[PDB]
RNA sequence: GUGGGAGAGGGUGGUGGAAUUCCCGGAGUAGCGGUGAAAUGCGCAGAUACCGGGAGGAACGCCGAUGGCGAAGGCAGCCACCUGGUCCACCCGUGACGCUGAGGCGCGAAAGCGUGGGGAGCAAACCGGAUUAGAUACCCGGGUAGUCCACGCCCUAAACGAUGCGCGCUAGGUCUCUGGGUCUCCUGGGGGCCGAAGCUAACGCGUUAAGCGCGCCGCCUGGGGAGUACGGCCGCAAGGC
């Protein structure tokens, strides 16, 4: 019901989990879907594979509004971040552009114990 | 590969207002570059940091930017 | 195989057929060193299932074991603690051990009294693509497919 | 003295972007989070993910080094101001004005104390979830003091180069930071690495001495008892000498 042809992808991984955000050129998100979208329900969704099927189910979503064009975003590190992009290319959409736009900060905030 | 000044004239490292020389030091981010790509002196690198910083806060240096292919 | 590559033993030629892969399954059959009644066993069920079958026992011996033959299996690995079902592919040699071995294990699960008599029917069967040899590689093959998931561990 | 130089040296004020959190709004469904697995937890009062706006605190990615500065503790965005130390060249001035230094005085990471602010993230104590024979722990979810600022205390440390300060003497080679020079190089002054002689119980040190000497200060005299007791002094206390 929205008709919208072109739009971004955003894919947001981690070592728990990988999401997809697909959304149109001026940020609105249309469709998403994820490792618990999908069957998978513990460390079962941080596998690349269900990072394949997250990517493939928005993708076909997306068909469903009428996604043809997509611009691809890439945030996060985790099994399977490559794995999404890959189905997404292979989905039947035309990937426009991959762009790694992973937040970094300039050494603002402390960690947590894990993380030092 | 080439250094960055390996391929440039005799410019000034304290012109901060300069954007088309010193947006050859970047990355294809809004990173510094290291001396092994830039082929300066600790001296030279020294003072372009700064100057680099200088620009950045007047806007005319990108403070981040984009990875593109990944 | 700690050394070596364990070079295979290849197999004598068959005196009916010539061929290595009827005394391989002849082999497969044999029990107590029994070569001979085992060879008995499977070309008795050799003239019954060419005669229930109005067809060369040959080619029929071949697609049933080429229907048996499964293209992916699991082994176990250990990772992050207790081990998984990985799959993979397998090696022809190791595609025509299995593919025997469920033939003759499925033939002598059969009801059939006589042993040339199960051999004839399970070879029937196994090339027509029915039977209990078959819905075990497809069992092996089904393992596979399914736990696809674990398709990173290769190794 | 003159003339140059490098620097996260210190203080004060300003200021920039990234990120976390929170709030407002848009769009958007059913989970997110988390782990070796999980669960607590959060989500239909609309989360997570995405976009725009706002607020606030703390810390400064790339540059960055095996680098620099400081007496030590220690010191990293940028700008301005106030200010310390230091190096080199000129061979200009004073004319032994030097070295060390018991006591004293000052400085002194973190944590801790007092009064008043501040509070994002983190996080002793604590509240829960797991794991386990038990879990008072490691792992997960929360969370207060605190961490931040002003002022006043506290005087500890693996406060480490486990190497007190100063001066002279004793092969070189290699990398480096910063000056000067007639600039394959030389000559100072810092930071490393090999290694002469020599030293060392050995490891190792070796012009940045643990070598050869001189001056002065501090300290040592088997281990446990014990940095305890008593006494004194200091401290609001903790406690310190
Ligand atoms: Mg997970
Ligand atoms: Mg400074
Ligand atoms: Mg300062
Ligand atoms: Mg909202
Ligand atoms: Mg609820
Ligand atoms: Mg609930
Ligand atoms: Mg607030
Ligand atoms: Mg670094
Ligand atoms: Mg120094
Ligand atoms: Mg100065
Ligand atoms: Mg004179
Ligand atoms: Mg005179
Ligand atoms: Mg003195
Ligand atoms: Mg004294
Ligand atoms: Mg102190
Ligand atoms: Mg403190
Ligand atoms: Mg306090
Ligand atoms: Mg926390
Ligand atoms: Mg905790
Ligand atoms: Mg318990
Ligand atoms: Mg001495
Ligand atoms: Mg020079
Ligand atoms: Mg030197
Ligand atoms: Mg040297
Ligand atoms: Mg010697
Ligand atoms: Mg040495
Ligand atoms: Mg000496
Ligand atoms: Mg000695
Ligand atoms: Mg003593
Ligand atoms: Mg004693
Ligand atoms: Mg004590
Ligand atoms: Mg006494
Ligand atoms: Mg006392
Ligand atoms: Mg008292
Ligand atoms: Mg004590």
């Amino acid at each position: 019901k929205r008709q919208v042809a072109s739009g971004r992808a955003y894919i947001h991984a981690s070592y728990n989990n990988t999401i997809v955000t697909i959304t149109d050129p001026d940020g609105n998100p249309i469709t998403w879907s994820s490792g618990g979208v999908i069957g998978y329900k513990g460390s079962r969704k941080g596998t690349p594979y269900a990072a394949q099927l997250a990517a493939l189910d928005a993708a076909k979503k997306a068909m469903a509004y009428g996604m043809q064009s997509v611009d691809v975003i890439v945030r996060g590190t985790g099994a399977g971040r490559e794995q999404a992009i890959r189905a997404l290319q292979a989905s039947g959409l035309q990937v426009k552009s991959i762009v790694d736009d992973t937040p970094v900060p300039h050494n603002g905030c402390r960690p947590k114990k894990k993380f030092r | 590969k080439a250094k960055v000044k390996a391929t440039l004239g005799e410019f000034d490292l304290r012109d901060y207002r300069n954007v088309e020389v010193l947006k050859r030091f970047l990355s294809e981010t809004g990173k510094i570059l290291p001396r092994r790509r830039t082929g300066l002196s600790a001296k030279e690198q020294r003072i372009l940091a700064k100057t680099i910083k200088r620009a950045r806060i007047l806007g005319l240096l990108p403070f981040t930017e984009k990875l593109v292919r990944k | 195989a700690r050394r070596r590559r364990a070079e295979v033993r290849q197999l004598q030629p068959d005196l009916v057929y010539g061929d290595v892969l009827v005394t391989a399954f002849i082999n497969k059959i044999m029990r107590d060193g029994k070569k001979n009644l085992a060879a008995r066993i499977f070309y008795d069920a050799c003239k019954i299932i060419q005669e229930k079958t109005g067809q060369e026992p040959l080619k029929v011996f071949k697609q049933a074991v080429e229907n048996v033959k499964p293209r992916m299996e699991v082994r176990s690995r250990r990772v992050g603690g207790a081990n998984y079902q990985v799959p993979m592919e397998v090696s022809p040699r190791r595609q025509q051990s299995l593919a025997l071995r469920w033939l003759v294990q499925a033939a002598n699960q059969r009801p059939e009294r006589r042993a040339a008599v199960r051999i004839a029917h399970e070879l029937m069967d196994a090339a027509e693509g029915k039977g209990g040899a078959v819905k075990k590689k497809e069992d092996v093959e089904r393992m596979a497919e399914a736990n696809r998931a674990y398709a990173h561990y290769r190794w």
